[PDB]
RNA sequence: GGUUGAAACACGACCUGAGAAA
């Protein structure tokens, strides 16, 4: 029966200057042998707090930690825009060491409408039998957005994928790509390709279009 | 010179199921003999999972149940390097593996104060494939938010990762390189885009520099408005 | 439980306390 670390909340969204707290409960006593880390996606975690309440040398003073029994709290007293990350607690009271499941911290800010761009497939790609059509939504907030593909005014389904950047470290926006994949034969059969974007920054949905082969 | 604490990892990459791999963690700025060294891994979309550790003075070793009997941690103090030898690899072992230094007790308790950069281990029977790179062409007729946009589409590559720069790194403002997406073919694709002044198209050159080390692919692609 | 030896075990020194497997 390994010690479990239960983190809360699963995610939070707070503005610059806000006080944020994250908690972690150990399933049994871990004394004060708890560390907190900050991790950017795909990067090494960084040590913030050790022995429950001690600030690691060099870490900014807005971070602090505290213990009450088996409940551990990480506090950020005044959130900064680079503080978006997943934060993890860890117990090293006994082997095996165990980690909490992470709390994702997002920087809340004002609404920003996306700028929208559509890209036809290149002639070079078509020669290999597949066509990729790309829609870009640039520098928007919040993250939620709908992208609808229309081919000759017919709504598309099941043939696109989306990817999103992490938040901008300066102004907290996202960008998003939507890629529509068609066979060359299907691409050549139709004329008008359109990307329709709905987002709370836009009063009305924005559609970008091109005509195949028409410059 | 200033002596910096550094952990430099190597040895990761693509390995067939049932195969073996040895990861290395070469340390500088401190003598590994006097620290506990740990391995921690992170599977795609999952959290941190502690894997193994080795103790100073004794060389005692410890393992997570998930790897016990298959993985071996060790340290060669004469090379200031720690190792994770991994046998009988399964798909569930696919992850970024990190080595970490447990800090000095009086200054950091048991916290892990320095970490390696991570190395990706991919357990799969699939073959390495280099990407194709296609232009995302811009236009002075296609402006939004006061800019034009252009980019490069990097497609059908395996395993991760690829990296993209623009104009050999001289162009960074407005660049967005999206996370890779796994296609139904089992190959990855991503795009990298940049917003630029519409007045600049035709006065300025935009080249995307694509790197896929697993295949030794280095590709530069000029992105220009089409003559139309 | 805490301090401390570059130190969770092994190899050492301590503090609190009836006892640090408390």
């Amino acid at each position: 029966s390994d010690i479990q670390m239960t983190q809360s909340p699963s995610s939070l969204s707070a503005s610059v200057g806000d006080r944020v707290t994250i908690t972690c409960r150990a399933s049994q006593s871990v004394s004060s042998a708890v560390a907190w880390y900050q991790q950017k996606p795909g990067k090494a975690p960084k040590l913030l707090i050790y022995s429950a309440s001690s600030l690691y040398s060099g870490v900014p003073s807005r971070f602090s930690g505290s213990r009450s029994g088996t409940d551990f709290t990480l506090t950020i007293s005044s959130l900064q825009p680079e503080d978006f990350a997943t934060y993890y607690c860890q117990q090293s009271y006994s082997f095996p060491s165990t980690f909490g499941q992470g709390t994702k911290v997002e920087i809340k800010r004002t609404v920003a409408a996306p700028s929208v761009f559509i890209f036809p497939p290149s002639d070079e790609q078509l020669k290999s039998g597949t066509a990729s059509v790309v829609c870009l939504l640039n520098n928007f907030y919040p993250r939620e957005a709908k992208v609808q593909w229309k081919v000759d005014n017919a709504l598309q389904s099941g043939n696109s994928q989306e990817s999103v950047t992490e938040q901008d470290s300066k102004d907290s926006t996202y960008s998003l790509s939507s890629t529509l994949t068609l066979s060359k034969a299907d691409y050549e059969k139709h004329k008008v390709y359109a990307c329709e974007v709905t987002h709370q920054g836009l009063s009305s949905p924005v559609t970008k279009s091109f005509n195949r082969g028409e410059c | 010179e200033i002596s910096e604490v550094q952990l430099v990892e190597s040895g990761g990459g693509l390995v067939q199921p049932g195969g073996s791999l040895r990861l290395s963690c070469a340390a500088s700025g401190f003598y590994i003999s006097y620290s506990s060294i740990h391995w921690v891994r992170q599977a795609p979309g999952k959290g941190l999972e502690w894997v193994a550790s080795i103790s100073p003075y004794s060389g005692s070793t410890y393992y997570a149940d998930s790897v016990k009997g298959r993985f071996t941690i060790s340290a060669d103090t004469s090379k200031n390097t720690a190792y994770l030898q991994m046998n009988s690899l399964r798909a569930e072992d696919t992850a970024v593996y990190y080595c970490a230094r447990q800090g000095y007790r009086r200054r950091s308790g048991r916290g892990f104060d320095y970490w390696g950069q991570g190395t990706l281990v991919t357990v799969s029977s699939a073959s390495t494939k280099g990407p194709s790179v296609f232009p995302l062409a811009p236009s002075s007729k296609s402006t939004s938010g006061g800019t034009a946009a252009l980019g490069c589409l990097v497609k059908d590559y395996f395993p991760e990762p690829v990296t993209v720069s623009w104009n050999s790194g001289a162009l960074t403002s407005g660049v967005h390189t999206f996370p890779a997406v796994l296609q139904s073919s089992g190959l990855y694709s991503l795009s990298s885009v940049v917003t630029v002044p519409s007045s600049s198209l035709g006065t300025q050159t935009y080249i995307c520099n694509v790197n896929h080390k697993p295949s030794n692919t280095k590709v530069d692609k000029k992105v220009e408005p089409k003559s139309c």
